[PDB]
């Protein structure tokens, strides 16, 4: 017997549980920020830098939905987290520099960050 | 069921003890734990790992693998509670996991597995618990 | 002399004889070599103990990170600094560090070197990509 | 000047090791009977801003910690931390515990040890205690 109309009462089942009844009570658009779903899926993918390499991607399509053309395909919701207010401080765009990438980390955070840059702008 | 066995691996490409709840289980179960934990139940050093499409939960402890299996699942938390907790009652039956001590002790490692998981289903265990039926 | 202090108990753990006390060079956790032959690692942010590796049997009297190779070092009275990979739980190399008992182990992070120093009056070097 | 800040005793005995985390606060100590690991204090900083342009500090580059200072008349860009922009500010007797501008500038408080010090808020005259 699943489903609640609390918040919780306790414990780790319910709360196992309460993530599935969070998803349903807002299904749009992905779950846009994970909620309860982040602690089991780090693991995931414990070899090793596949975990940042997929992190980044949900992160930048967090920051905004753009006009999601050729390689500008950033989902999520379009108000969250903005983009580009000049009051701002210290700016939401020091975090996009990480996705313009060299190799500035590893090859595939690399191979995902270049995406990540041509998708949010 | 929905935990068709709970298994002591040795990656030697054979179950060394295994348990069968009730009759389904048999010979099939050293062919899984036999090719399945050999290559870590095919892990990354992941603890869920899924192969051939059963769900192969496993810890590694030497050239030995401490192996829960379900091909059906109730909840996240509880696979590994009931592996977790199997892995209190192992090293007091066998000090460690070990091909030749973990053949030795099959009766204890089976015992606690039928006491453990019962018809599929995680029941919980304990080292003063297993002491009664090993008297 | 005043000064804005402000003493917390952030994760206690008792265990026998512990002469060396660590921080990870990067990660929140704090690893404690004990005398229980046995080093131990917590991380007191979480209050979840990540790992223990089983060095010896007889005291391991240091213990540190080698962050970079994800392995930790340690050194044990079986006159070796025994090496493990915290994450793939296994020992990852074994060597006789010293003559003697390894009371305290240092890490470079940008050379590949752990100097030990030990009660056989010496201190050796040692290159872990060696 | 090596006056005891603190003794700490802990039912643990025989600590035989001290070391301290390198990006600071974390201490850790080991006993005979287990191991502590234990957060030193001092988190944050303590200031305020007035409305005359002096945001004052203890501590810190154009300031000393015993005496009062600091200015911040700088405006650039919301995006970057903004200069230090400091002017100097006259006499202290006390330690700051806290040290604070009057939120529309014309005192100037240090407190510290169980006493507050006005000093005013552009001159640094001791107005009050």
């Amino acid at each position: 017997v699943e489903l609640i109309y609390k918040v919780c009462h306790a414990n780790p089942s319910e709360r196992a549980r309460f993530i599935r009844c969070i998803y349903n009570l807002l299904q749009s658009s992905s779950p846009a920020v994970k909620y309860e779903a982040a602690g089991t899926l780090v693991t995931l993918s414990s070899a090793p830098t596949a975990i940042k390499a997929a992190a980044q991607c949900y992160i930048d399509l967090i920051i905004k939905e753009s006009d999601n053309n050729v390689k500008l395909i950033v989902l999520d919701r379009l108000v969250e987290l903005k983009e580009h207010p000049a009051h701002e401080r210290v700016l939401q765009d020091l975090v996009m520099d990480i996705l313009r990438v060299l190799s500035t980390p590893d090859l595939e955070v690399r191979k995902k960050t270049l995406q990540l840059a041509l998708d949010l702008v | 069921m929905v935990l068709l066995a709970a298994a002591v691996c040795t990656k030697a490409g054979k179950a060394i003890v295994s348990r069968q709840f009730v009759e389904m289980t048999r010979t099939r179960i050293e062919g899984l734990l036999a090719a399945f934990p050999k290559l870590m139940n095919t892990g990354k050093q992941h603890t869920f790992v899924e192969t051939e499409s059963v769900r192969y939960v496993y810890q590694p402890m030497e050239k030995l693998y401490m192996v829960l299996i379900t091909t059906k699942n109730s909840n996240i938390l509880e696979d590994l509670e009931t592996l977790r907790l199997f892995s209190r009652v192992i090293p007091e039956y066998c000090r460690a996991l070990e091909e030749n001590e973990i053949s030795e002790h099959c009766f204890d490692l089976i015992f606690a597995f039928d006491e453990i998981v019962a018809l599929g289903y995680r029941e919980n265990v304990n080292l003063a618990q297993i002491r009664t039926f090993t008297e | 002399m005043p000064l804005r202090l402000d003493i917390k108990r952030k994760l206690t753990a008792r265990s026998d004889r512990v002469k060396s006390v660590d921080l990870h060079p990067t990660e929140p956790w704090m690893l404690a070599s004990l005398y229980n032959g046995s080093v131990c690692v917590w991380n007191h942010e979480t209050q979840t103990l990540v790992k223990t590796f089983e060095v010896c049997d007889l005291p391991v009297r240091a213990a540190k990170f080698v962050a970079r190779k994800n392995w930790v070092v340690t050194g044990a009275d079986d006159m070796q600094i025994r090496v493990f990979n915290y994450n793939t739980l296994e020992r990852v190399h074994m060597f006789e560090a010293h003559s003697d008992y390894i009371r305290c182990i240092a890490v470079h992070p940008t050379q590949p070197f752990i100097l030990t120093s030990s009660d056989d009056m010496l201190i050796k070097l040692w290159d872990w990509d060696k | 000047t090596y006056r005891l800040e603190s003794t700490l005793n802990y039912g643990m005995e025989r600590v035989w090791c001290v070391a301290s985390l390198r990006g600071s606060n974390n201490v850790a100590l080991g006993y005979d009977e287990g191991s502590i690991i234990v957060k030193l204090g001092r988190e944050e900083p303590a200031m305020s801003m007035d409305a005359n342009g002096k945001i004052i500090w203890a501590k810190h580059s154009e300031v000393q910690q015993a005496n009062l200072k600091a200015m911040g008349d700088t405006e650039i860009k919301d995006g970057e931390r903004l200069p230090l922009a400091v002017k100097d500010m006259g006499s202290c007797e006390i330690y700051p515990q806290t040290i604070q501008h009057n939120p529309n500038g014309r005192f100037v408080v240090v407190c510290g040890d169980g006493e507050y010090i006005i000093y005013t808020a552009m001159a640094l005259r001791n107005k009050s205690f």
